[PDB]
């Protein structure tokens, strides 16, 4: 008898193009396939309505595109639902599947970070899609003064504006001072806000900028040379600094702020730069002489104030954040699955950051004990370290350790986790696999990836393909098949990887299997494979001419763009003496892709607790006309 | 003029002035053909006038590629020899400053000498004049720069500016900056609310409007001659709707059961799973269920009503048995029962609407009655119709609500349905007042309201048998009266009365009542019934529509701010600046704030300067050297006294010292300084030669909270200049540089001020507009008379000098007018005497002597004061000649005055001025 | 090395 199954984002979200991957396992001739979408539970109104055949030729696998519109329906806070209905046939496949109101992203530029009252922010909101592509839709924008009253409101539609919506609000001479915002969101989604932050102060541009920084990202408690800081001036024109540094340095404690006063030092600032040292002693003594111990885990900050020997001009800068450490290093497995097949290898993807998080290059990382596999952090702090597993149900405990040739071992970080054993149908101890080299993946490149199969001999053979899906930015962006052939463990895919790829994706796959008396059994699998962050086209702005020398005021200049042809390009220039007083809440690609992750669907490294588990983990419906489906997804957001 | 030096002149620089901290908001397409796929695009800009770096970021936007946010791309704009002339954001008007143009010099291997200037403008008071710039000149060794002082007193409001320019002897390059800050009055900013007023007309409103009208405010403590803002904000509430809670859904569970039994059981076990369909439906709460379960609950429902098709009899009507007589009410129950789930499951309509035909054609009287010929069995699933007088009331009105609920899809095909309805109607309304029962009150009554028909007394009725507002009631099992006070809320939903819905709904709430059970059927179907309309009609929201019409006077009428629910929370509304009356009329649903508060500057009732600190700084002449040289060296003795005003010492803290101009301080003096206990003079200041020592920074390790620190060191002076500029010190810590004190110092001038004339709050500078001394042997009768004769000459006068009064200010000379030859503003009478004002800078210039006599005249734009206190300020236009007296014109020396003064005035008074 | 614990295939473990 004929399983029909169809799998869906277990998230759908309204205005957004969703693909629903049907599939007609061991069925002959053409299948016939309509699917519907309705409101749940009423289901009076038909929201969606696709039809497909599913063919010998495409191995009766298939799909259907559409779009939820926005209706009446939807948007006091309550979780809204659709029911998803697949007709094969005559057999009808229904899933009832969570909604998400918010349809898209708004991303907002200011022109500056800070203002005086009585000048004008300029400012842009970029209204694109859930694929980052620019939509024409209606936004609300409110500005909200430092007390969270909105100010200002306005309704903007963006059709026929590219995505680029300009604006700006004059600052009264008479304005309370502070950090002020400016809000968005689209009409359609108003639980959806976008926000960005500038600063209403009043204040003068400096002519210089103040750099203070560490000879190490971190204090390491036992080092008797206590923390040395370089404080660098430099004239905002490139020029160095003549001039004196007043430093201090204090230690925070959570929230708590503990000044070292007997740290103040005063140096001079010679050609641009000076050094200081908190001693060790000074910060001991400065906390009532604990052992040094208990200082692991806070942090120091240090300030800056630079007095030109003009004194005419005054720059202060902090630097906080400086953790008090045993280790230069920390581990961490947030990229690593906490299931493992038994008797299968198992894969950590290791992620070693220095300690103010930035990723750790080159540092040989191996697993404590058993056959001694050590690897290599790639330049994102990524290493791969693979164990073979037995087969049994014992929970699988696995330590990390760093194994830096110049640190002892007391300074080696290290980190331990867990994974539970993946749940078969029936105790039939069959699974599956999927494996990737983790180098540092680009568009254009092609990846590799394992298919690896564990099932007893006696019934190995029936498996003859396994079905694969992409899952990239909360939507599916591919579904193929990967063919088997009887005896062989591992069979490849070679996946070309392009920028649809970008930031990142899922790859989920699964077999299915008839038992004899008809009992279907679902065997899948999932991982997670990051890609490099680049904008999916590109932009540069850089000189036009020969620089054989630097500007003079006034002086005409060639601009060089380059970027994609059709592409709308939006400009600012800024004086650099700005980002001295703020620099926060800046446009950066960067901050786009980050964005772009916390709002992925999918919610763990890969595979999961049973097959209903894996699919669910990375974001996907599954249900079968046997009964074969995953559980209700929850919450909207991902479990903690 | 014959001077001539290897310099740039002052006409020829063209000060830099365009210092935007952002520019370049431009959009472009990149439209050129691609080339590798890209697309460029070359874009001439022209650079401003900053000596910076610019951060240039670009955001590009595409139909297939999204959204790309650029690296940043910098431009440096730089030059060898510039000034940086560093403004405050705002001064004070009428306050003394220091500022600093800083001059650089980037040339590695070239020392330049270079003249820079503070140039004149009517808004300040400086040492610049309109003859001559207040100009220094400096020598920049290679690699430095040199902080040039300038103190300047601000005169006028706004947005004023500031004009710097140097030039390089023997190397012809120069700069100039041209910068703009904010001049303040000297009040501060106060926000006092007057009044703050709620706005609901038909809420607090009498006749339905709401005035509240709000004086306005006093603001005496107000700075004279100051703009004033009223701050009048408009805030509404979007109001909401209180509803009371749903029943939860775990409640519900034990109402989903499997149907059994013949054709009264069955129905029995039917009815909680498909009230509660019903109702976990229309409260939306299958999420706190489990949604994958009702699904199954709509399984056990078309179980329940197929195995009820068993006990439909040919006759389409319902018993328990098939070969039972049929009943009325268990056929009315199953029409109820099934008319309710037909969006759940496939309800045949010839099985409804069967039951309906025959309930009408068999079981209605000809008076309207629904008449019983078969009881049910089961007494218990009937509710209160068991052991009911009233029983013909009672029954009736339980099938016309059944018929009511089906009346939508059977109408089609039950001709008799609608005139049944009305039959039916007409028995019960013919009826009601008659009625003893709480129960049968409850479901007539909802059976009238259905048709529009409860109403008067039948429904005064209705709503007076109710007990405490809030149920229907009756002695006897409880369940009836959870039975009829749910009839009671759909009557009450029915009529709207939404007024009188809330202490039922709580009522029943309350009750706690969850169905299910022994005798449960009806109470458990009416409950949920009941409390699923609640829901249903239950308002999202109250209205709001504010039309509060706030024009106030002088305004004439304008779009008023419509808060319209959807922006209520937004404050905008733009306001008069002047303080008017508030004329508040309210008109509207809804509720909402309104807020007065004024804004102004006003006198604080000290200094806000000096806070931290205090700073005294004296100046005195040095004492005779025990070396005893020619000491040509004019030496004085600089004291900084200073102390923290704070519980505690001021931690590390900065003297910024600026020299009168050509002193510079003795290096003995700050080597001893810089030896010592709490004090640091950096080795890069302590072994410079002069331009470089105008400035100096004494570092302090502490300033006592308890008493002053002080410190002394002599000066000398290297240069004579005309002009001696008064020196600086400013004393701050190094944490915050705002929390200062800054104190001028000058042989000369009181308090190391510049001399300026105040009257109130108006200043114009006294260190200019001198008059000038003319020579006699040159100046003709004609040019006299043509210059006398300028519209700009508003006054000429022959007087006598009564008066002088010499003072370190303002030389005053009480003048006698003897002859008004032409008259202008002030209507001054012959003997009337007047007092003539000239600076002391002016000093030289003028020989005035008591007793002797003058020819005067001037500009109106030298007067000084109000009638009763009008005064002259001589100044540069004024013309001022001594008038030989007759006795003296014998003389030789004297003829040419004489006869020139005697024919002026003749000129003047018989024939005036020509056109 | 890495391999798997069943009867068949190329990288069963030995
Ligand atoms: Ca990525
Ligand atoms: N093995």
């Amino acid at each position: 008898s004929p399983m029909y199954s169809i799998i869906t984002p277990n998230i759908l979200r309204l205005e957004s193009e969703e693909t629903m991957v049907l599939e007609a396992h061991d069925a002959q001739g053409d299948v016939p396939v309509t699917v519907t979408v309705h409101d749940f539970p009423g289901k009076k109104l038909v929201l969606s309505s696709e039809k497909t055949v599913l063919t010998p030729a495409t191995n009766h696998m298939g799909n259907v595109t559409f779009t939820i519109p926005a209706n009446r329906e939807f948007k006091k806070g309550r979780n809204k639902f659709v029911t998803v209905q697949a007709t094969f046939g005559t057999q009808v496949v229904e899933k009832v599947v969570l909604v998400s109101l918010q349809s898209g992203y708004l991303f907002i530029q200011t022109d500056k970070t800070i203002y005086t009252p009585g000048s004008t922010v300029l400012y842009r909101i970029f209204t694109v899609n859930h694929k980052l592509l620019p939509v024409g839709r209606t936004v609300m924008v409110n500005i909200e003064n430092p007390e969270g009253i909105p100010v200002k409101q306005d309704s903007l539609s963006s059709q026929n504006q590219l995505g680029v919506l300009p604006l700006s609000w004059d600052i009264p001479e008479l304005v309370n001072m502070g950090q002020w915002k400016i809000r968005a969101y689209y009409e359609n989604s108003p639980q959806q806000v976008f926000s960005t932050e500038f600063e209403v102060k009043e204040y003068v541009l400096p002519s210089f900028e103040v750099i203070v920084e560490p000879t190490e990202k971190f204090y390491y408690i036992y080092n008797e040379k206590g923390l040395e800081v370089t404080i660098t001036a430099r004239f905002l024109y490139g020029k160095k600094v003549e001039g004196t540094a007043f430093v201090i340095f204090g230690i925070q404690d959570g929230e708590q702020r503990i000044s070292l006063p007997e740290s103040l030092k005063r140096i001079p600032i010679e050609d641009g730069s000076g050094e200081v040292v908190l001693s060790r002693k000074v910060l001991l003594d400065g906390v009532q002489n604990p052992r040094a111990e208990d200082l692991v885990g806070k942090s120091l900050y240090v300030s800056a104030t630079v007095i030109l020997h003009s004194g005419s001009d005054m720059v202060q800068a902090e630097r906080s954040g400086i953790p008090i450490v045993t280790s230069p290093y920390q581990i961490h497995f947030t990229k690593t699955p906490k299931y493992f097949k038994p008797g299968m290898p198992f894969d950590l993807m290791v992620f070693v950051t220095n300690p103010d998080g930035s990723p750790a290059y080159r540092v040989p990382v191996a697993v404590q004990g058993e056959d001694t596999v050590q690897s290599l952090t790639q330049g994102d702090g990524v290493a791969k370290l693979s164990i073979n597993t037995h087969p049994s149900q014992k929970p699988l405990s696995i330590t990390v350790r760093t194994k830096k040739q110049e640190l002892s071992e007391a300074e080696q970080a290290t980190r331990t986790m867990q994974a539970l054993p993946y749940s078969t149908v029936g105790n039939s101890n069959n699974y599956l696999h999927l494996s990737v080299l983790r180098t540092e993946l680009r568009p254009g490149e092609t990846l590799n990836v394992n298919f690896l199969l564990r099932m007893d001999r006696a019934h190995e053979a029936k498996i003859r393909y396994y079905t694969y899906l992409i899952m990239n930015k909360g939507r599916l962006l591919k579904a193929g098949r990967q063919v088997r052939e009887p005896g062989q463990d591992l069979v490849v895919l070679p996946l070309s990887i392009t920028t649809d790829f970008i930031p990142s994706f899922r790859l989920v796959a699964y077999y299915t299997l008839i038992g004899a008396s008809g009992q279907r059994e679902v065997v899948a699998d999932s991982v997670w494979v990051d890609v490099k962050d680049s904008c999916v086209g590109s932009l540069v702005v850089k000189s036009g001419q020969s620089e054989d020398r630097q500007p003079v005021p006034g002086q005409q200049m060639t601009l060089k763009i380059e970027g994609d042809h059709g592409a709308r390009v939006v400009l600012v220039a800024v004086d650099k003496g700005v980002f001295v007083l703020n620099k926060k809440n800046k446009l950066t690609q960067s901050k786009i892709w980050d964005v772009v992750e916390k709002a992925d669907i999918g919610c763990t490294p890969g595979s999961g607790k049973d097959y209903a588990g894996v699919f669910s983990d990375a974001g996907l419906t599954f249900t079968s006309s046997s009964g074969q489906q995953t559980a209700q997804r929850a919450e909207l957001q991902c479990p903690q | 003029s014959n001077l001539d030096e290897d310099i740039i002149a002052e006409e020829n620089i063209v000060s830099r002035s365009e210092f935007p901290e952002s520019w370049l908001w431009n959009v472009e397409d990149l439209k050129e053909p691609p080339k590798n796929g890209i697309s460029t695009k070359l874009m001439n800009i022209f650079l401003k006038d900053s000596i910076t770096t610019w951060e240039i970021l670009a955001v590009s936007m595409s139909d297939k590629k999204g959204i790309c946010v650029a690296d940043p791309f910098e431009v440096t704009v730089m030059q060898d020899f510039f000034i940086d002339l560093r403004l405050p954001y705002s001064v004070v008007r009428n306050e003394q400053v220091e500022i600093r143009a800083v001059l650089y010099n980037y040339r590695q291997n070239q020392e330049l000498k270079v003249r820079v200037e503070l140039l004149h403008n009517p808004a300040f008071c400086s040492l610049a004049t309109t003859k001559r710039r207040h100009q220094q000149t400096v020598t920049i060794p290679p690699k430095s720069s040199l902080s040039v002082p300038y103190v300047i007193v601000p005169l006028k409001t706004g947005l004023q500016e500031v004009e710097v320019k140097a030039a390089v002897y023997h190397h012809f390059i120069s700069d100039g900056v041209r910068k703009s800050l904010k001049v303040v009055p000297e009040g501060i900013r106060m926000n006092k609310t007057v009044a703050v007023r709620t706005l609901d007309p038909e809420r607090l409103g009498r006749e339905g409007v709401q005035k509240e009208d709000i004086p306005p405010a006093d603001l005496s403590d107000q700075v004279p001659d100051t703009e004033s803002e009223t701050r009048i904000l408009l805030q509404g509430t979007p109001v909401a709707q209180m509803t009371e809670d749903a029943v939860d859904a775990e409640r519900l569970k034990h109402l989903i059961v499997t149907p059994s039994g013949c054709g009264e059981q069955n129905m029995i076990g039917m009815t909680p799973t498909v009230i509660a369909v019903h109702y976990l439906d229309e409260t939306e709460q299958w999420e706190k269920f489990g949604l994958e379960k009702r699904q199954g609950a709509l399984e056990l429902i078309k179980k329940g009503y197929t195995q009820q098709l068993a006990f439909r009899q040919p006759s389409s009507a319902f018993a328990a048995f098939v070969k039972r007589a049929p009943s009325t009410w268990l056929t009315a129950y199953v029409v109820k029962v099934f008319s309710l789930a037909v969006n759940l499951i496939a309800i045949d309509s010839q099985v409804l609407c069967g039951a309906v035909k025959w309930l009408i054609l068999e079981k209605q009287k000809p008076d309207g009655v629904f008449q019983e010929d078969a009881p049910v069995i089961h007494q218990e699933m009937i509710g209160g119709l068991r052991n009911n007088n009233e029983k013909d009331m009672a029954l009736t009105a339980f099938v016309l609500i059944s018929l009511q609920e089906a009346k939508d899809i059977c109408e089609e095909q039950v001709n008799s349905l609608p005139g049944s309805i009305t039959k039916a109607g007409d028995f019960l309304e013919a009826n009601y007042m008659n009625l003893q029962r709480s129960y049968t009150v409850a479901i007539a009554g909802y059976a009238l309201a259905q048709m529009g028909r409860l109403k008067g007394p039948l429904l005064n009725k209705f709503l007076t048998t109710a007990k405490d507002k809030n149920r229907w009631e009756d002695p006897g099992k409880q369940l009836y009266n959870v039975e009829a006070t749910s009839y009671a809320l759909l009557a009450l939903l029915q009529l709207k009365d939404f007024d009188f819905v809330p202490p039922v709904v709580r009522w029943l709430n309350e009750q706690r009542y969850y169905g299910g059970g022994y005798g449960s059927t009806q109470a458990t179907f009416m409950v949920f019934q009941a409390l699923a309309q609640y829901q249903k009609d239950a308002p999202d929201h109250q209205e709001l529509n504010l039309d509060v019409s706030l024009q106030l006077p002088s305004r004439s009428s304008k779009i008023t701010h419509r808060i319209h629910w959807e922006s209520a929370s937004l404050l905008r509304s733009e306001e008069t600046k002047e303080n008017e009356g508030f004329t508040v009329t309210a008109e509207g649903k809804g509720q909402g704030t309104l807020s007065v508060v004024t804004m102004y500057h006003a006198k604080a009732k000290d200094q806000l300067t000096c806070n931290k600190f205090d700073l005294k700084v004296t100046i005195k002449p040095a004492p005779e050297t025990e070396k005893r040289p020619q000491d040509a060296k004019n030496t004085m003795i600089l004291e900084i006294c200073t102390r923290y005003r704070g519980d505690q010492d001021a931690t590390m803290s900065i003297l910024d010292i600026s020299m009168m101009t050509g002193f510079a301080p003795d290096t003995d003096d700050l080597k001893q300084l810089a030896n010592g206990v709490d004090r640091y003079i950096s080795k890069y200041e302590l072994d410079k030669a002069f331009s470089d020592r105008n400035t100096l920074i004494i570092y302090l390790d502490k300033v006592s909270h308890s008493e002053d620190d002080c410190l002394a060191f002599k000066v000398h002076q290297y240069f004579n200049v005309e002009l001696i500029q008064p020196g600086a010190v400013k004393v701050y810590a190094y944490y915050n540089l705002e929390e200062s004190c800054t104190r001028f110092y000058h042989p000369e001038k009181e308090d190391g001020k510049l001399n300026k004339l105040c009257r109130d709050e108006l200043c114009r500078c006294a260190e200019e507009n001198c008059f000038i001394q003319k020579s006699d042997d040159k100046v003709t009768l004609e040019e006299r008379l043509d210059k006398a004769c300028e519209p700009g000459v508003d006054y000429v006068y022959k007087t006598r000098l009564v008066k002088v009064q010499l003072s370190n200010d303002f030389d005053e000379y009480i003048m006698a007018i003897e002859q008004t030859i032409k008259s202008g503003s002030d209507e001054v009478q012959v003997g009337q005497q007047r007092t003539f004002i000239s600076p002391i800078k002016c000093r030289e210039a003028l020989k005035l002597e008591e007793k002797k006599h003058y020819l005067m005249w001037g500009l109106s734009s030298d007067f000084w004061g109000e009638k009763p206190n009008l005064s002259y300020i001589i100044g540069k236009d004024t013309w001022v000649e001594h008038w030989p007296e007759e006795d003296e014109c014998q003389d030789e020396e004297n003829q040419k005055q004489c006869q020139d003064l005697g024919a002026f005035t003749e000129s003047m008074v018989v024939f005036g001025c020509p056109n | 090395x890495i391999c798997v614990w069943q009867d068949w295939g190329a990288h069963r473990c030995i």
